[PDB]
């Protein structure tokens, strides 16, 4: 399925730049840190769940 | 100590600095660049644009030869370019 | 209670204003195609 | 008096110079000089 | 108070940048030295002159750009805008090589004037003027390359080109056609500036370690105060450390600051003079006595025979272009070439 | 080439390799931010 | 294509400088 | 702030890092960041290549360094170097790239969010510099990781497809390696070679068998070393050697890597074994060559007898003597007849080069090979103008021999300044007069006069 | 104690009119070694075979030469980059012959030079002082080290380190120019910032601190008396010496900080002279300098020179004359 697998590379392009940014800036502010401990948390799992679907869908398209 | 003028620092963080030099700045940049691209510049300086080093079959230099003669040999071969 | 024209001022944009003039300038010349 | 700060009109001067700085490293293959 | 004296009060008031009397000549001059050459690799060519372009309009970078001399035909001319040659055109006196002239001798008389300014400021602030006599030795360099050394050849075509590339060009010049690294003129003048780089690193990096601790943080640089009256490093240390390491050693801090300007002023005056004598040919090109060794003598073979044969090379195969009034045309079969190359 | 798959970020595959040296420079952002202290 | 390239590295670069400027209006840790 | 600031850590913004010397969890941020970096650029370049990677032409025209280290490990390449395959070189890039990013988090966590001291946190994870015994230990686990990692090299070899064999039977291709070599009379015989002309130290190393029997000698040599480092401590003729400090194990891992860089230097200049020619293009020493057998070839075929050619010194033209006699090309490549290659073995006899088989026995591919090489000789601008100084514009080509020479020098040697500064100041700073001179107690002044 | 540690101290001892120290152990017998051969090579040896065509150069006095031609001559092509001790030869005159005095003084020097910088730590730190004046030495250490050592081993032969003599120096820079074109090369550009901007900060310093000499002395004795060896306070006003070069530029070009100051007095020339130092070092792999050869060229596409063509004519009558017997081959690849 071509265009569902570079919907699932542009998921994971656009969330690690959203990752890139928030991050840090979650990090060193601790207003929100119990705010955010859970947004990267499941950012990170979000993250690796695209790695893995754009690793197997790789071989139905390349 | 100091002479009595503004500090560099103060200005270029203020508010009217930069609303002044958002304009100005641009302006003469783009001023610049029309300089070249209206083909200004050429003629101001008598640069030869890159049709007008050599006539079509010369391999000759246009080396100006003579003194006072000078200005009349430069003259003399941009009109053989035509 | 600062001046804001001084000798400095003169200075300053004597080498400044040529200098962002030339740099437009050569900016395009880049483009400039044989 | 201040108000912008320093190291925001330093990052932005900064990337000013990079980005004119590079369009002549551009031009050193593009155009004219470029021995194309 | 006359009008004299107050104009002297406003040209020599404490400003961010000192006027004075010398700024009424060095403003204007060097502001217009370093004017017309931005404004001359910008947008002017070498081509009636040299046969060259010369100016980023025109496709050259920062390094091959160049305010290039006037060609041989206008002779010593002043090439002054309202002269003869250009009759006022601004147009075509950029073409002849006005500029040249311009840079020339607006940057001589603004380096008089900074020379004069090193003397106003040193005069109202109450210290002795070694700065503006250290000075007079890069006078001394700019006038016997770009002034005396034209005025000897048959024309300022030969003096050096304000460029970088061209300023390399005028150095293989002087190696093919003048031998001058071997004049002990220039030689003088490369131990003078050898031993100067010398003198500011080792003086540097000795004061720099034998500093005394006199702040309790890791960055030594705070540890000083202008006014403090104490010495920052120790003399006395930084001497048996050279004393044991070299041999010798300053004990002298004044002579040791005395030495430091002596050396590269003195190497620069001497390698004035050896170019005043390139202005008359009158090169230390040959040893005669090798030459006469080697004309009978065909296995007789030095380092000097081996550089005049690459001299000989240089010549040959950039006179043409380099020279291209002279209408050189040389036959591949003359041009000299050793085996294969 | 890249495979036909990835042939679309191809422009973000040609610069991505200068994005260390972004980290030397945003050090120095940062430090102008602290005023270097 | 060239503009593709650009419009990327305009992105990236200003990702840094970003993250700066958010902290120190969220009073941040910088 | 903690530290972060001149006051209170005593180090100004300039030695910002120098405040992280005694917070081991910001401290260890940093090098997993850093990794990070690492990984990251070994990740975007082998994509940058890939992408800009046109499979006719050589490697070495198109500006690779990364794509030529995978061609070398067997992947991707069948005979000749011929380009078979380019999805692994895709999988080696991703792959780095992915990691870099957990790298790039668990740096970033660490130096940020993370406890700064880990000393606290647990007594295994947290050290103090001057406890030889964990440093030893850690030593010790960084010993085991490295000689795991040469008996992956090992592994590849041996049971994972081998790797790429210049010198295989047929104009070089991928071979399983059976039988490596063990004697360590040849393993260690490399160590005491002279580094000089026509020995090479170990940069001499020709055959893979050598190359992968030396990765079993190291691999067990650092596991071995490695254990020994977790179960002992430095001696005490040791522990009166050295300055225990961070600033010290700096600097002497800046003296070995310094010593490093400069023998890859020379490795990537002179050894066409492990870096081969298909992938790096010709060495210098194998382009010079390469034009003598060139014009051997051609002036051979217009009936020039090569072997009696008198040249102008009275020196054969084409071929000569050696100093100890061997027949070598002549002309100025008389100085890189200790070259070897293969291409031009085949003419090799026991005398040196043959006259019977230059006569008889050169195929057109090596007329080929010697075209090519001569033809991408490793000389070229900065600007990636090839050719000699004095070449006009046209070909776009600089070695990557001169890329990965030139680079690994200027390494090595601000590596050795690195080590001189932070060891000269180790010492100092163990001493405590890093800071300057105590003017209270000028050591000098208690010292008698030197005349 | 015991007779090693006697000698210990003796070695390390800080009293000896000279320092030895454990680099001195090295560097006094390979310093010695170097000269004494170098100083009997340019006065008697005989004519070597630098360029292994038999085709011997003479660089000693006895052989014609004076102080300026004058030079021990890199050994021979045909060795490359073989090690070339005295044993090795089958007589001296053959070791003479093929130019073993030039490995045998250059080796012993290197090494010996290498000492006299861990030496001038060692002391250092004998004494009590910071570390890095060994660090300044690195420069000029690493610039002998490229055109001893790194440019042969790049290039193949010994035979292309530089020539131990003035005219031989002049040969190497030549033709380094003809094979690199290092005078377009920017480490190089560097390098000359490196030496012209030392001399200049040298003149200056020296100029600024003269200028401001406290009032000490009589008009009839040296100035130089104002100062005493070893006096605590300071013998010019750098306050004084400041508002001159504030005032001559403007405040903030001035340094008014003294370790500042004589920090960028140490690093300018260092690192300029590391940056020439590694321009040789990576032109000895032939990454030369830039080459803008025909690069400008018009509508039709006639070469329009510039100064870098016309450098490259010099070029050019360098590369075809150097050497003039030694190349068969079109090409000079080494
Ligand atoms: C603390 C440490 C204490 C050390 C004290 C003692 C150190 C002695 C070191 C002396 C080394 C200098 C001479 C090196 C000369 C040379 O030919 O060195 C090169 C040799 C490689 O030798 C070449 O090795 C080649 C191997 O290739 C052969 O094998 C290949 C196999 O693929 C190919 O087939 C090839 O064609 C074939 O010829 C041949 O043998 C060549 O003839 C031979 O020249 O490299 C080497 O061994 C690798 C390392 C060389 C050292 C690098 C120079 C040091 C830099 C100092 C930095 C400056 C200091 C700055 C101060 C400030
Ligand atoms: C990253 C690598 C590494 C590092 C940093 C160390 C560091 C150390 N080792 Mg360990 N070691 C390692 C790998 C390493 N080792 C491995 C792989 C092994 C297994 C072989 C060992 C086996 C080992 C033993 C058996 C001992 C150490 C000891 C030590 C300590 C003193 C080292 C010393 O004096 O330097 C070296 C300094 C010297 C003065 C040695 C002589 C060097 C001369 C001048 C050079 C020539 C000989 C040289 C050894 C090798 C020849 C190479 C040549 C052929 C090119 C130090 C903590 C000692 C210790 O305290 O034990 C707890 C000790 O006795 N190490
Ligand atoms: C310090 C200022 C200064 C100085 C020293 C110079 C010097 C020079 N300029 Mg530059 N120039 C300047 C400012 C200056 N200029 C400025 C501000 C501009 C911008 C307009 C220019 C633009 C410019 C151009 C475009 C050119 C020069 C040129 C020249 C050269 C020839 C000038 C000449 O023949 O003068 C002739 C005029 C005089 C010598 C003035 C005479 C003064 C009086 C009238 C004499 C009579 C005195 C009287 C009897 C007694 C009165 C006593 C008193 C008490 C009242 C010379 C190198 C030329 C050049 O470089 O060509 C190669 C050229 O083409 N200049
Ligand atoms: C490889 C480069 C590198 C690395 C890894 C570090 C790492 C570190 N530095 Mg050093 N530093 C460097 C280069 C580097 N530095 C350079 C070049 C300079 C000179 C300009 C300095 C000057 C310097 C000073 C002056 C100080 C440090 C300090 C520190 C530590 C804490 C900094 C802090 O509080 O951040 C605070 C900053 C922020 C919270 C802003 C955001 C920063 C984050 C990390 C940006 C990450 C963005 C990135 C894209 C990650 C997102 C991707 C995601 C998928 C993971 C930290 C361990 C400090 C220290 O020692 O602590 C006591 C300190 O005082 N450094
Ligand atoms: C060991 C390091 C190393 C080496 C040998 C190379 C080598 C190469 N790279 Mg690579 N590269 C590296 C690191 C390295 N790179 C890193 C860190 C980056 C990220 C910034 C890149 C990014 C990169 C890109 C994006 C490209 C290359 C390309 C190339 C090729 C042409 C380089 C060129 O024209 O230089 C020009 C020379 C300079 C800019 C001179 C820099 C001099 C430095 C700044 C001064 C010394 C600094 C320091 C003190 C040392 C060449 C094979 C090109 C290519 O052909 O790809 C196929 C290409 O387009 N590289
Ligand atoms: C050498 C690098 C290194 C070191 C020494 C540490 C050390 C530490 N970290 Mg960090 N950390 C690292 C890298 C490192 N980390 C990286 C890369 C990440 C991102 C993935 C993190 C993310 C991270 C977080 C988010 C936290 C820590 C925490 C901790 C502490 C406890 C961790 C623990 O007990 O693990 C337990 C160990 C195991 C269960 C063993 C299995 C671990 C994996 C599965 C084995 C992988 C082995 C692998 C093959 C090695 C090669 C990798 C690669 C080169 C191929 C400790 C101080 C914690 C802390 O400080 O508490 C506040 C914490 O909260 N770290
Ligand atoms: C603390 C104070 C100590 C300082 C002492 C200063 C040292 C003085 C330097 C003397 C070094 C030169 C001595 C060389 C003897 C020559 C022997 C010989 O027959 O060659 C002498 C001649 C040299 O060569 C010939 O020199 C002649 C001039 O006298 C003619 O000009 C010939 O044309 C020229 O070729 O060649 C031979 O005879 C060939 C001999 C080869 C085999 C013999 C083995 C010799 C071993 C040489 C090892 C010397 C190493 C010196 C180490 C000493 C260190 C203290
Ligand atoms: C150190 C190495 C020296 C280089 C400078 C380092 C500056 C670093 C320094 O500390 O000073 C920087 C200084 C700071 O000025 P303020 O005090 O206004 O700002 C203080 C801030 O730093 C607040 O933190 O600004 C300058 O002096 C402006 C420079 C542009 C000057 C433009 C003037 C044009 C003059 C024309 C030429 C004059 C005549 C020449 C003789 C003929
Ligand atoms: C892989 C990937 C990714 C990631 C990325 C990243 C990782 C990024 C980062 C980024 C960054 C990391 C960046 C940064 C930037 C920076 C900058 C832009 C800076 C600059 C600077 C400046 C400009 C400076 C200036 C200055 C100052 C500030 C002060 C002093 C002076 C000066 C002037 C120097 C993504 C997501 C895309 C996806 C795809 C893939
Ligand atoms: C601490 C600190 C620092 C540092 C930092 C660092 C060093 C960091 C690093 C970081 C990192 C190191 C990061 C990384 C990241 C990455 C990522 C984010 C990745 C991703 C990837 C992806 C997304 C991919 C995708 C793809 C595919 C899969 C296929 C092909 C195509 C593409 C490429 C699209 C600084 C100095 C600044 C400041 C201070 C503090
Ligand atoms: C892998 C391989 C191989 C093998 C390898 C091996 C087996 C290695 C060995 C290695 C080794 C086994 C090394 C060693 C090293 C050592 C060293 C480098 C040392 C150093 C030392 C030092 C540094 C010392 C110092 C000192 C002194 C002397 C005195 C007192 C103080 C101190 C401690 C500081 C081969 C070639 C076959 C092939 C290819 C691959
Ligand atoms: O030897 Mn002395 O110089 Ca260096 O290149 Mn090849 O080889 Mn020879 O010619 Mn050019
Ligand atoms: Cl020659
Ligand atoms: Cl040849
Ligand atoms: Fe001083």
């Amino acid at each position: 399925m071509t265009i569902l697998f570079q919907l699932a590379l542009a998921a994971l392009v656009i969330l690690s730049f959203v990752m890139v940014i928030g991050v840090p800036v979650a990090y060193a502010s601790p207003q929100d840190w119990d705010r955010s401990k859970q947004l990267i948390f499941l950012g990170s799992g979000l993250w690796i769940a695209l790695v893995l679907v754009v690793g197997v869908l790789n071989f139905f398209v390349v | 100590g100091t002479t009595g003028e503004r500090p560099f620092s103060d200005i270029i963080t203020s508010v009217r600095y930069w609303v002044i030099h958002s304009i100005t700045i641009p302006a003469l940049f783009i001023a610049g660049w029309l300089f070249v691209s209206t083909g200004l510049a050429y003629d101001v300086f008598g640069t030869p644009r890159p049709d007008s080093y050599y006539a079509q079959e010369q391999r000759s230099i246009p080396l100006v030869t003579d003194r006072f003669e000078a200005k009349q040999q430069v003259e003399t071969f941009l009109e053989q370019l035509k | 209670s600062y001046p804001i024209f001084t000798v400095r001022w003169v200075a300053v944009h004597t080498l400044a204003v040529p200098t962002i003039f030339f740099l437009g300038a050569i900016a395009a010349m880049q483009f400039i195609q044989r | 008096g201040g108000r912008i700060p320093l190291w925001i009109v330093a990052t932005v001067a900064g990337m000013g110079v990079i980005v004119i700085v590079g369009l002549f490293f551009y031009g050193a293959y593009a155009g004219l000089g470029s021995s194309l | 108070r006359g009008w004299f004296d107050i104009l002297d009060d406003w040209l020599k008031r404490d400003r961010f940048v000192f006027v004075g009397w010398s700024g009424i000549l060095l403003f204007p001059c060097a502001y217009l030295a370093l004017g017309g050459w931005l404004t001359g690799t910008t947008f002017v060519t070498s081509w009636y002159t040299h046969g060259l372009a010369s100016s980023y309009l025109e496709g050259c970078n920062f390094l091959t750009v160049a305010v290039s001399t006037p060609a041989n035909s206008m002779g010593h001319s002043l090439l002054l805008l309202w002269g003869p040659e250009a009759q006022g055109d601004f147009t075509r006196w950029c073409q002849l090589g006005g500029l040249w002239t311009f840079i020339a001798l607006h940057g001589a008389f603004g380096l008089i004037g900074f020379m004069l300014r090193q003397f106003e400021i040193a005069r109202l602030v109450g210290v002795r003027p070694y700065n503006a006599i250290a000075f007079s030795a890069p006078i001394a360099v700019f006038v016997s390359v770009f002034l005396i050394y034209p005025l000897g050849q048959s024309s300022w075509f030969f003096a050096p080109s304000f460029g970088v590339a061209a300023i390399f060009r005028f150095l293989l010049f002087f190696q093919g056609f003048h031998n001058w690294t071997l004049n002990p003129f220039h030689m003088m003048g490369v131990a003078g500036v050898l031993g100067g780089a010398l003198l500011c690193a080792i003086h540097g990096a000795t004061v720099e370690n034998t500093l005394f601790q006199d702040g309790e943080g890791a960055s030594t640089f705070r540890a000083f105060n202008p006014t403090q009256a104490e010495e920052t490093y120790s003399m006395v240390t930084a001497n048996r450390f050279w004393s044991q390491i070299f041999g010798i050693a300053f004990s002298n801090k004044r002579w040791l600051h005395f030495f430091m300007l002596f050396v590269p002023v003195t190497g620069l005056w001497m390698s004035a003079i050896g170019v005043v004598g390139l202005a008359l040919n009158l090169r230390s090109y040959d040893f005669i006595s090798q030459e006469i060794r080697a004309a009978e003598d065909p296995e007789f073979e030095t380092f000097y025979t081996k550089n005049l044969l690459l001299n000989e090379g240089i010549r040959a195969w950039m006179a043409p272009q380099d020279q291209p009034h002279e209408n050189f045309v040389f036959p591949e079969e003359v041009l000299p070439r050793g085996n294969a190359l | 080439k890249l495979p036909e798959a990835y042939a679309i970020f191809d422009p973000l595959v040609d610069v991505l390799p200068v994005i260390p040296v972004l980290f030397l420079a945003l050090a120095f952002v940062w430090q102008a931010a602290v005023g270097f202290r | 294509e060239v503009i593709a390239q650009l419009t990327m590295i305009a992105m990236i670069g200003i990702a840094g400088p970003m993250i700066i400027f958010l902290l120190a209006v969220r009073r941040g840790n910088l | 702030a903690t530290n972060r600031d001149q006051e209170s850590s005593g180090f100004a913004w300039w030695a910002g890092n120098a405040r992280l010397i005694n917070l081991s969890g910001k401290l260890l941020g940093a090098h997993v960041a850093h990794a990070g970096l690492i990984v990251f650029w070994a990740g975007a370049m082998t994509l940058f290549e890939l992408a800009h990677f046109i499979p006719e032409k050589p490697m070495y025209e198109q500006g690779l360094i990364l794509i030529p280290h995978i061609a070398t490990l067997g992947w991707g390449v069948g005979p000749g170097g011929e380009v078979v395959d380019t999805f692994p070189f895709f999988v080696v890039g991703v792959v780095h790239l992915i990691s870099s990013a957990v790298l790039g988090f668990g740096g970033v966590y660490h130096a940020i969010r993370g406890p700064e001291t880990l000393e606290e946190y647990s007594s295994f994870f947290g050290y103090d510099w001057k406890d030889k015994n964990k440093m030893t230990t850690i030593l010790g686990f960084h010993l085991i990781v490295l000689g795991i990692g040469a008996l992956l090299l090992v592994a590849k070899a041996m049971f994972f497809g081998g790797l790429y064999d210049t010198w295989a039977p047929g104009g070089g291709d991928v071979r399983v390696i059976t039988n490596p070599t063990l004697d360590p009379r040849v393993i260690f015989g490399y160590l005491l070679k002279s580094p000089f002309g026509g020995e090479g130290w170990i940069v001499s190393v020709n055959n893979l068998e050598d190359v992968v029997g030396g990765h079993i000698w190291i691999g067990l040599i650092c596991i071995a070393g490695g254990i020994w480092h977790i179960l002992t401590t430095p001696f005490g003729w040791a522990r009166r050697a050295f300055i225990w400090s961070g600033e010290a194990y700096l600097s002497y891992s800046l003296g070995a890597l310094s010593m490093m860089g400069f023998i890859a230097t020379c490795f990537v200049w002179f050894n066409n074994t492990v870096y081969p020619s298909e992938f790096y293009g010709p060495t210098g020493p194998e382009a010079s060559q390469a034009q003598a057998m060139t014009f051997l070839i051609r002036d051979q075929k217009l009936g020039a007898n090569v072997g009696s050619a008198q040249g102008p010194t009275g020196l054969g033209k084409y071929l000569m003597r050696s100093p100890t006699g061997e027949i070598i090309f002549g002309g100025e490549t008389m100085r890189f007849w200790d070259f070897r290659g293969p291409w031009l073995e085949p003419l090799r006899g026991p005398n040196g080069l043959d006259l019977n088989k230059i006569k008889n026995d050169i195929q057109p591919w090596q007329e080929r090979r010697a075209a090519e090489y001569m033809t991408h000789a490793p000389l070229g601008s900065l600007n990636s103008v090839g050719g000699v100084a004095t070449e006009i514009n046209s070909v776009n080509f600089v070695s990557p021999r001169s890329w990965l020479a030139t680079s690994h020098f200027v390494l090595a040697f601000f590596f050795l300044v690195g080590h001189l500064w932070h060891a000269g100041r180790a010492r100092a700073a163990a001493a405590g007069f890093e800071k300057g001179i105590d003017r209270e107690s000028e050591p000098v002044l208690s010292m008698p006069s030197l005349d | 104690a015991n007779l090693w540690e006697r000698f210990c101290n003796w070695v390390t001892s800080t009293d000896n009119r000279l320092y030895v120290g454990w680099f001195g152990v090295i560097m006094i017998p390979t310093l010695l070694a170097a000269t004494i051969c170098f100083v009997i090579a340019f006065i008697a040896a005989p004519p070597v075979d630098i360029d292994g065509i038999r085709e011997p150069v003479s660089g000693s006095l006895l052989y014609g030469n004076n102080i300026i031609t004058g030079a021990v001559v890199p050994s021979s092509n045909a060795i490359g980059l073989h090690f070339y001790p005295i044993w090795e030869a089958a007589s001296l005159d053959e070791w003479l012959y093929n130019g073993g005095p030039y490995q045998l003084i250059i080796f012993h020097f290197l090494l010996g030079a290498s000492c006299y910088m861990g030496r001038q730590w060692e002391l250092s730190y004998r004494l009590g002082m910071r570390p890095w004046i060994c660090v300044a030495y690195s420069a000029p250490l690493a610039s002998a080290f490229a055109v001893f050592l790194i440019y042969p081993i790049g290039q193949g032969s010994f035979s292309d380190g530089m020539p131990l003599g003035i005219s031989g120096t002049f040969n190497f820079m030549i033709v380094f120019q003809a094979e690199h074109n290092i005078l377009m090369h920017p480490f190089h550009q560097l390098g000359v910032a490196g030496v012209f901007g030392g001399a200049l900060f040298c003149a200056m310093h020296g100029s600024l601190v003269t200028s401001s000499l406290i009032r000490e002395t009589t008009e009839t004795e040296s100035a130089n008396y104002g100062y005493k060896f070893g006096q605590e306070e300071e013998t010019y006003n750098i306050v004084a010496a400041h508002g001159y070069f504030g005032r001559l530029i403007f405040q903030y070009a001035s340094f008014n900080n003294s370790r500042s100051l004589h920090f960028f007095l140490a690093a300018w020339p260092v690192v300029g002279v590391w940056f020439t130092a590694l321009g040789i070092s990576t032109m000895a792999f032939n990454l030369n300098g830039f080459n803008f050869n025909h690069s400008v060229i018009d509508a039709k596409g006639n070469v329009i020179n510039t100064w870098a063509d016309i450098i490259n004519r010099a070029n050019l009558g360098m590369e075809v004359m150097h050497e003039r017997n030694a190349h068969n081959f079109p090409l000079d690849l080494a």
